[PDB]
DNA sequence: ATTTTTATGTATCAGCTGATACATAAAAAT
DNA sequence: ATTTTTATGTATCAGCTGATACATAAAAAT
């Protein structure tokens, strides 16, 4: 439904274009608009000088980002990096023409409440994941996570639908990328997951999904 | 381990097929919510309840099968049934 | 203070309170609520078959959750643990009285988004925090957003307004309490927080703030 | 070392008096600037962006330079140094 | 006020994991 | 197809910090 009603917010409204790692907004950009991502991934970060960067969360599909916007007005301006993680088909209101239509539609107002709601879970979500402190439960957790959310059903077991490198995985659960290949070959030999074509591949996502109860 | 792809709460898992046609599935991380799913034409809506309304749900679904069909069927959901709640 | 003012008209409606360490809302339950805290601090918490808990957010007053309402309803069961960190007062509306009070008043329905949209900040700059490789820039990371949220103007420093066991921080930060006791320790050889009665006070948050921009 | 709370925001530290209306920034790296003004009837708040909130002070230190003490001129130009 | 339950300070050592470097493969640019 | 950039596999280390125990102080209970 989030899908049905940005659609409405204009007359029609256009569909934006996101090639692969082509940045949507940068720290210190005004931030005028609200979003949301239809196709595809979208990787918000955290971005320091001495350019370490730390992903905050990456956001599927059906997902409202821009949060920020619509508390602080234009005025105010971005602290992550919203990065496109894969080719990105998204929606994009201003604020301003959104919180007029707001109050036209206010059916509208109560299908965002719950977008956002669904965020905040989310990124709950990996609270939990971060939260551990063996990097291997961690990782896990976090792989777990990709299966929801990117997960495609495949026959040995669920393969993320995304391409990822050790680094991307790394800055995501708080590790070194080193960190992140010692473990995978661990996981590997335990034969727990799989990588073929560059995509990652669990096996019987439901049991690790028990040991974490 | 036969899936479906909720919009919101991602992918999802089968837990068993209700004579109605009407099937249980189970968010894939943590068992955390339920969903009843009902395949209209273009219906695949979703219904979300409880873990003790789902627990009952499968319960009927268990005494069926053993007097009406195969041990291993009754038992393929008494694996799930098992793992799932107990 | 909207917030404040929205809730209180949803006849007039009572504040409920919870002593400390009460339970509002455990693992199970129906979520067939919405909350806002109004005064003290809300423990939402993980906790595993093991026994183990895992702090997800400490909220703050004018804080909005119980989010799992808005999706689902009084459908799906809690799977967080809701707990009266400290003495609490807050508010209560059921999620269908509300659906129905967003439409009618659509000045409402903003100020609930805004609302949710700090959690989701907040949130997000909890996984900040625990993004961190180094406990030390960990701890203090949190110890920041502390102030931010409950600190009061002391003298030398910001003094934290809540008393904090190692443990609660242990379970907040995804570490031990024995670290917890290390590192507090180290920081008071540094001379950069003090500790009485259960309350700690910073010196110069800003210059702490400082190392992450 | 003044420090007053926006409720959604959380804690706000001081940087300038334009007089008197005051600039305000979030405390945790400083992602947000907000102009309060200390209105009898309530304290105000108003977001600014960071390369506005930035010439704000600007004027200020030129105005503290010419016309004001050497010691005031000198401390604003510190949380000036360091903000930015 | 006395006791006894909980919280904090300290001691220990073992091992993971960050830091650093390189090999090699895979990919991207040219 | 050539080169050269990026990604992955493997090697090496040092130092946290988790794990366990103890001491002591603080708080709660009696
Ligand atoms: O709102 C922003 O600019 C940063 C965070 C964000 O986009 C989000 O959480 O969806
Ligand atoms: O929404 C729930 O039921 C659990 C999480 C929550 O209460 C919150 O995000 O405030």
């Amino acid at each position: 439904s989030l899908l049905t009603m940005f659609r409405e917010l204009g007359l029609p409204l256009q569909i934006e274009q996101f090639e692969r790692g082509k940045t949507i907004f940068f720290p210190g950009d005004p931030a005028e608009r609200v979003y949301l991502l239809v196709k595809g991934a979208v990787k918000l970060s955290r971005v320091y000088e001495s350019g370490e960067e730390i992903t905050v969360a990456l956001l599927r599909e059906n997902s409202v980002f821009g949060v920020l916007s619509l508390l602080t007005g234009q005025r105010s301006d971005r602290f992550y990096h919203a990065v496109a993680f894969t080719p990105v088909q998204l929606f994009s209101v201003p604020i301003e023409f959104m919180q007029k239509a707001l109050i036209e539609r206010p059916e509208l107002a109560n299908v965002m409440l719950q977008g956002l709601s669904s965020r905040i879970l989310q990124t709950e979500m990996m609270i939990e994941t971060l939260a551990h402190r063996d990097m291997g439960s961690r990782l896990v957790s976090f792989l777990l996570i990709l299966c929801r959310d990117f997960g495609i059903p495949s026959p040995d077991g669920i393969t993320i639908d995304l391409k990822l490198s050790h680094q991307a995985i790394a800055e995501a659960i708080g590790s070194t990328r080193v960190t992140v290949t010692r473990l995978l070959g661990d996981l590997r030999e335990s034969k727990l997951i799989a990588i073929h074509k560059k995509r990652i591949t669990v096996f019987n996502p439901v049991a690790l999904s028990q040991q974490f109860s | 381990e036969n899936y479906l792809n909720h919009p919101t709460f991602g992918l999802l898992y089968q837990i068993c097929s209700f004579g109605d046609s009407k099937e249980l599935f189970a968010t894939l991380y943590a068992q955390r919510l339920f969903f009843l799913v009902a395949f209209d034409a273009r219906g695949t809506r979703f219904e979300p309840i409880g873990r003790n309304e789902a627990r009952m749900l499968v319960d009927n679904r268990l005494r069926q099968l053993r007097r009406d069909a195969s041990l291993q069927e009754y038992n393929q959901l008494q694996q799930v049934f098992k793992q799932t709640f107990l």
